[PDB]
């Protein structure tokens, strides 16, 4: 019902990273102090880390498992933007701000850091986990991806956000929205091919799975808590982080048809400003009464 | 969290296994105790309250010169006197965040529900101290409702209109197109909802002056009047709304319904304008018969016989326009048509559907014109007349644009207060007021027909709240029997009110002589069949007041006859959708979509019960979605008999029925004489 | 494939290295000898013809009525006396595809070339048998040529106006942005262009009835427009055709750009909405010296100056609007504006720019009103005054709504005839009766522009193709001079024949006391200046003509004094898209873009190249694209400096170029003069 | 030393059939004979089902064994392509020109025609024995991938680029020669891959790949041949396809590094026939002349 439709909306938004100029924002990037320099390198390496799982690994394997051709197309689009478009995006506004030497130390340090390896270890468990003709091991590693696109980036989009709704380092927040728009329709589609193999479950099947969903939510969040003070902390936005990646993760939630978890928040508003029925035949005597 | 929001949240947490109700009440007081009489300003006494609102244009100063101070103190003392307490805390918050007067940087509340309700009723009165006392009489008691435009902006320098909605006939030229968007857009700034009749427009690929296939159809006008409503979104506060309605007949029909179509494209999806769709006799008895139905092109009928398709009825003309080659015409299956209507219906609650000859049947002024649509909550259905807007420097020829002033009477207050009478006449009074000084200069026909057919709506709310408070089913034959007394009392009343309005001022409403009311046709029913309850628990109900009889029904058929009636049309029933709130009553009456409705308010989330929900009614408050929708359309089409406009019929369904259920109501609705069906709610 | 089709596309094939364009003529006779003859309706005599075609509804009684059948016949027998033939294969097809009448079930012709040309010129003489013989004459030698509207529709009874460049302004209020609405409308019906200036409307955020952030902005009224504008689409033959004027120092003037953006929404995006831009001398002043500029609402500078913000000089009330603290008014930085226009133009080719000051500093009619905005296609430059559309049953404030009469001079043929005086003055008698005979019923201030101004606008093309078949190239200061001299003459007799049907008539147009040129000053440069030839080829392409000297001005100034002007404007450059094929000429005074261009007609190929394309010129006919665009700025100011209204400039661009280069050529046109600027046309 | 400027030319390629409007060849397709449309059908069906297993399995797959980043972007853009692009605009062309019952009928056809089947179940099982870290069962699939590129698909491009050649289908022809113009440079990219693994090897292992190419690329020939004769002997052009094929087949070894096996023949003529802006900002000296 849906594969077409998220076609059109996924190649419609097709851009590339050559299209915004980067240089300008060093006009902005001199003025911050060494904290939020330190926390924006380390969030984007973050981003970045998690979106080349995501390429490699979190999108092919997906498209490998699901059957249908056109599901097979979007799936390989979707890849497509991660490996190609992303990962060029991100590389591209790490060169601008930061020189080779700089940029080498952060992914080491990033690489390191146990708040960015538990979820990315987490996740990855579950793409290696997925079994030929085992939908159950498809539909967890779907909700993993889900949380992924429609969750875990969002504790790392908030600072580009921040920014970018200030009128601070305004050409990489413009490529971090696209990247984000994209996100946002990946958890989406995704999202729905989880929904179609959690309805051909029984009711107790559901419930198990309702289960692995929040359980794998719960041991997420609050490895993000810990993810999120430990880096904005020292720039003092961790209150307002917070209740962004609650907001997300019910996004997410939702985008796997369940009820959202955490209660609803209002969110900083400078990260805003950045941001069928069966058809039945009458049958006759319907009319007679 | 504020101490009320956590007062009104405890409804929900059960103590020894039931909800606890009484918190609300708690609420209210927090609400008020914390909050209202924090955030209100008070004066030294009502003069200076007066003056401050008079001179920062807060009220409009001339209908309170009409009264002398000491007359306006009395008037406010009898509201205060009554010591009004609001039941429920949405009832107060509702009425202190959408009817009651803020400051312009909207901080402090000027205005409480006694303030309001005393404005309103001096202002209704007109210059009558012993009137206002009455006006104020019946709203404190909470008896009737004025609408929400009328309740919110009476007295009020910086109000809007009074009228609710307004339908307009939008005549098949361009002139005449530009003149209903400009007049859409103008009605909209007032803030009321316009419908538009777009049968007379002629369809998709017909002729503009000999060059054929060159109109855009109805889709078009729908896109230019979906433009235009969003444009005029009420500054920006309340999003436009309008209405389209188009004759099933219309080639368009299936153009028209695929702007509903959440597959549509964008050059063809409409999504602020809703779509209703009016379905003659013929369509229904060709759907009944399998028998291929046709579409008409309204042009070349127009052309052919010298009238609209929609202005002659279809069902002693659709023979005639299918034999004459002249007559252009599409092939459709109304079978098929009629699954799209349901289908439509279940995705996305649209069409509104006019069952037309349901609605001329009775229609008491078919001389003046037939209904052919009606408005955007499909209730008022009224004669109207198209006008003929020509060029510049040519005089126009004005028709007659329905126009109606709502006003709802609380059927739990009025019979716990014995009142059905002197609601009726003294609702009929205001409404005729709120009729006599609306004046809008933008409208033509809109300001013609209301200064004509003086038409008014007098619905009622609270049905389903006061039969769940007696212990009646909604469904049960007793609460039909109820409904048939009730409103044969209300139609009984407010008739008498017309003639004794006409009789007190001389004057009819136009075109009277024709009428059904003038030949005494319209009182066939009422002199001849007894609406005296048929169960004595309804006859108990009823105790303490005079029930009409056939006697009485002659004796107002004769008054009738000697001086005539004021209002054309007096009753229609409104959906009432957030007033019903601060009346601490069910809308309309509908049932009750659910017992206790969980709404988000900024950030925080508030519970409210149904009025008079408890553990020993609890049952009697049966949701909506779980009751037989045919038993529903038997209580709407009861109550139908004695409305002469219609009733905002919302259908409730469940997901698990099918588009044929739907169809299958729909038939029934329209075998039962239901003149209209407003929405089809899925849970 | 037809032969024709062949014999055109046999023009691509080279024999000894060259094109045939010789080939072309072949295709021609082809054309004529298969398909034109055989498809052709002849009748047994003149008579037979004009009874059919009036009897049939295609020509209109009242203009052959005029004359007797003899005076007819020796029209008809003086325009086919010339035997003329199309030149080139794509003259031809162009007139007997889009002009030649066609019968109802369009499969014959009814008209050919010399029927047509002696149809309109009929309707031009009013019933002067000699002075239409001399309009056969002057189409006939291809001297001047009338405009598409004109052409196509002069005495066919199925038609639209004559007039289809209209220019409208927009008050601030509800009722005139319907109105607005409704005027585009009907002139789309009548086959106009439609231009809106939108500088008045309030921006978004503006309060109305002093209720605040209320208003839509401009961007509202647009998508208004241009849903208005795509359902009056010319009875579904042509895409509905409009423009949108916001000026520069208007606060929604991003929003307004941001309308043709590709990454825009759809609430955003207008699509059949053209867009322009006016750019006082201010905006420029403040980019030059990189101060931050002030976008202002001009609801506020309304209220404040009692005055809308474009109807005062910027100039001297940008500082009064900055530090007046009533004004409210939005920062921006002007150079990224102008980087963002040149990004506009370089993706979509808009807005228009328009240079108030650079239109306003030689404009003759500012006591009437200053030229506040352009057309459609950025070459009528008029006084304008806004109408105030009151309520219904108000009496409006009628104001003046351009709409200026179109015709092109065939530079070529007026030169090689040695003419330029004839056909000026009889071009100028066309369009003075074309504008009287126009009476739109739906556009009262557009009627009222028309009966008072009596604007007309002769424009002139073939000006790269004379150059080129001349050995000049477009480029060289000999083409500047002789477009010097051509213009100034042109502008001599324009005002010379507006002066001598002024003095016949004994009126002038309405407020021509005020105007430069009752006091003179119109003609200063003329009487200081002497504009003839300053190169000996120029002048010996003049020989033959009397080139008018200071003294032949001053007593042109000395007639003006004594009897007036009748046209308050003369003469503009219009684009001239599809007539200039039909007269075999080079668009407007525009360089050409390609030297033989392929166009898919169907599913055939065809080849036109340029009028006079040969071997000998083939390094004259230096496409656009390849020229410097600073030289032809230059030589479009040198045509401007002696042309009232504006003129059609498009920018031709290689992809190579950047934006900077883009706004070096807007700036260098604001420099030298250049009052409006078209398109961007990227290769 | 290429990887990058093959990146830069598939993403500058990037295109979508929606960009070509086809109603313009209807009166064309309408006049030709039953058995051309029947031909024309079926060599764009035949066409489809190979781009349908190059993006959803061959290029996935090499993408999965190929190390580096910007190597296996460039192999997932190429994927997307496959599938998302070139097989979805065969789907353009079909819905344009022939009834819904024609389209279900010819791939119907392609489930059940022989050939077809035997090429798709050779290519695709040398994907599918890829081994990890196995050099050499990577080389196979890439040379299979080379020999679907550049050989087996010109069985199919004939018959759109013959029409081309004579000004006949030219919006159907337009999208062909934009999907010709891709496989082009997919071809030559996978072969320069295949290469690097080739030149790792012994020359007695070198030895053994030849032959393997050799055998498999006779094997497939053979197929072809078959499928040639079955489609075009219906419109008298099999010993004309034949000659391109050979054609083709050359350029798929010179892909490879090798020799050319087949000699060269005259190829109809017809066939032959067949084949934002820059932003600086304004200096103070623009605004004065
Ligand atoms: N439910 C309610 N509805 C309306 N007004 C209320 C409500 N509860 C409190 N108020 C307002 O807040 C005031 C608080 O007084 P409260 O009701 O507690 O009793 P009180 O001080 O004994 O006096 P009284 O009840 O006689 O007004 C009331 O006088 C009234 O103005
Ligand atoms: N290039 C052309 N432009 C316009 N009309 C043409 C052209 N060529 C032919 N015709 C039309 O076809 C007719 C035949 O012209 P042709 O060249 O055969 O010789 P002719 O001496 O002009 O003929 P006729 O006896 O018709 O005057 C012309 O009279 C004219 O109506
Ligand atoms: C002008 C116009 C009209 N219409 C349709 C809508 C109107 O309902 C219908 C009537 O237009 P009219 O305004 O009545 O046009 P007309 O009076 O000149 O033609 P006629 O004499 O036949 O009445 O034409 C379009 O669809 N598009 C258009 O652009
Ligand atoms: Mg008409
Ligand atoms: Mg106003
Ligand atoms: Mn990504
Ligand atoms: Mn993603
Ligand atoms: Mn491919
Ligand atoms: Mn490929």
């Amino acid at each position: 019902d849906f594969t077409q439709m998220f076609y059109n909306q996924n190649v419609k938004q097709f851009w590339l990273p050559e299209e915004i100029a980067l240089n300008g924002d060093l006009l902005t990037w001199k003025y911050l102090g060494k904290n939020e320099q330190d926390t924006y390198m380390k969030v984007l390496a973050g981003l970045t880390l998690l979106d080349t799982e995501q390429g490699n690994t979190g999108m092919p394997i997906v498209a490998e498992h699901v059957d249908g051709h056109q599901r097979k197309a979007v799936l390989n689009f979707m890849a497509m933007m991660e490996n190609a478009v992303h990962a060029k995006s991100y590389s591209n506004i790490f060169m601008t701000l930061a020189p080779t030497e700089t940029i080498n130390e952060v992914f080491e340090w990033v690489k390191q850091n146990k708040y960015l390896q538990k979820k990315a270890q987490m996740i990855v468990g579950l793409y290696k986990a997925i079994q030929k003709d085992d939908e159950i091991s498809l539909f967890k590693a779907m909700v993993a991806s889900v949380y992924l696109e429609s969750f875990l980036f969002y504790s790392g989009f908030y600072y580009p956000l921040y920014f970018y709704g200030q009128g601070k380092l305004m050409q990489s927040g413009e490529i971090i929205n696209l990247i984000l728009r994209d996100e946002a329709i990946h958890g989406v589609y995704v999202g729905l091919l989880a929904q179609e193999i959690y309805n051909k479950q029984t009711e107790e099947k559901k419930a198990e799975l309702r289960e692995f969903a929040i359980d794998l939510l719960n041991q997420l969040y609050e490895n993000e808590l810990e993810y999120t003070e430990d880096l904005y902390d020292q720039v003092g936005l961790s209150h307002d982080v917070k209740k962004f990646i609650r907001y997300n993760a019910n996004k997410a939630l939702m985008n796997l048809g369940f009820d959202p978890y955490f209660e609803e928040e209002d969110i900083n508003p400078i990260v805003l400003n950045g941001l069928k029925a069966t058809v039945e035949p009458l049958k006759d005597d319907d009319f007679y009464f | 969290v504020p101490k009320w929001i956590q007062l009104n949240n405890e409804i929900m947490i059960q103590k020894d296994g039931k909800f606890q109700f009484d918190k609300d009440k708690e609420a209210v007081h927090s609400y008020f105790v914390d909050y209202i009489n924090q955030n209100t300003v008070f004066f030294h006494n009502l003069k200076e309250k007066l003056d401050y609102l008079v001179e920062n244009q807060y009220y409009e100063e001339e209908f309170l010169s009409l009264y002398s101070f000491e007359d306006i103190k009395e008037v406010f003392k009898t509201a205060y006197a009554k010591k009004f307490r609001f039941p429920s805390f949405m009832s107060a918050f509702k009425f202190y965040n959408d009817y009651a007067l803020k400051t312009n940087d909207k901080k402090k509340i000027l205005e409480r529900y006694e303030d309001r309700i005393s404005i309103v009723a001096l202002f209704f009165a007109n210059g009558d101290t012993e009137k206002a006392k009455e006006y104020v009489n019946l709203m404190i008691n909470q008896e009737y409702q004025p609408s929400t435009p009328t309740f919110l902006n009476a007295g009020r320098k910086r109000r809007g209109e009074l009228v609710s909605c307004f339908l307009l006939e939008v005549n098949d030229s361009l002139n005449d197109i530009s003149r209903a968007i400009d007049i859409s857009m103008q009605l909209s700034k007032l803030g009321g909802g316009v419908s538009l009749n777009l049968s007379k427009l002629r369809a998709k690929g017909e002729a503009i002056k000999d060059v054929e296939n060159a109109t855009k159809g109805v889709v078009g006008v729908m896109k230019l009047l979906d433009n235009a409503f969003r444009y005029a979104d009420q500054m920006g506060q309340r999003q436009g709304s309008g209405a389209a309605y188009l004759n099933i007949f219309h080639r368009d029909i299936n153009d028209f319904l695929d702007t509903k179509k959440i597959s549509a494209d964008e050059d063809v999806r409409v999504k602020t304008l809703s779509i209703g769709v009016v379905i003659p006799d013929k369509f229904v008895e060709l759907a009944r018969e399998d028998k291929a139905a046709y579409v008409f092109y309204p042009h070349t009928i127009y052309k052919e016989y010298g009238q609209h398709m929609d202005e002659m009825d279809m069902n002693e003309m659709y023979d005639k326009f299918v034999d004459n080659p002249r007559v252009k015409k599409e092939k459709i299956n109304p079978r098929k048509l009629l699954e799209k209507l349901a289908m439509l219906r279940s995705e996305s609650g649209y069409p509104y559907i006019m069952f037309q000859d349901n609605v001329n049947k009775v229609h008491a002024n078919n001389h003046i014109s037939k209904v052919k649509f009606s408005n955007l909550c499909s209730e008022v259905l009224q004669a109207s007349q198209v006008s003929s807007y020509t060029d510049y420097d040519e005089e126009d020829e004005i028709g007659l644009d329905i126009s109606c002033n709502l006003g709802s009477l609380n059927i739990l207050n009025v019979m716990e207060h014995k009142s059905i009478e002197k609601t009726v006449k003294l609702a009929t009074d205001s409404l005729t007021h709120v009729s006599e000084t609306t004046d809008i200069r933008n409208a033509p026909a809109v300001r013609r027909a209301n200064k004509a057919m003086k038409s008014i709506g007098l619905g009622a709310m609270n049905l389903h709240g006061y039969l769940a408070q007696n212990g009646i089913a909604y469904e049960s034959p007793e609460a039909r029997d109820f409904a048939n007394t009730f409103f044969m009392m209300v139609n009984f009343y407010s008739i008498q009110r017309s003639a004794e309005i006409a009789k007190e001022k001389g004057e009819t409403f136009d075109q009277y002589e024709g009428s059904t009311y003038a030949t005494g046709e319209y009182f066939d029913k009422y002199v001849s069949t007894d609406f005296s309850p048929k169960y004595e628990k309804i006859a108990n109900l009823f105790e303490g007041m005079h029930i009409p009889t056939t006697e009485d029904w002659k004796k107002l058929k004769a008054f009738v006859a000697e001086h005539g009636m004021y209002h054309s049309y007096r009753l229609c029933i409104a959906p009432t959708g957030s007033i019903s709130y601060v009346q601490s009553s069910t809308a309309s009456v509908m049932p009750i979509m659910e017992r206790i409705e969980e709404r988000t308010y900024g950030n925080s989330k508030t519970y409210y019960p149904m009025p008079g929900l408890a553990s020993n009614n609890w049952f009697f408050y049966k949701e909506a979605y779980d009751m037989d929708m045919f038993k529903v359309v038997d209580m709407i089409a009861t109550i139908q008999q004695h409305i002469d406009q219609g009733i905002s019929f919302t259908l409730f369904l469940k997901d698990t029925m099918t588009t044929r259920d739907l169809n299958r109501i729909d038939l029934y609705a329209h075998h039962r004489g239901i003149k209209t069906i407003y929405y089809a709610r899925t849970k």
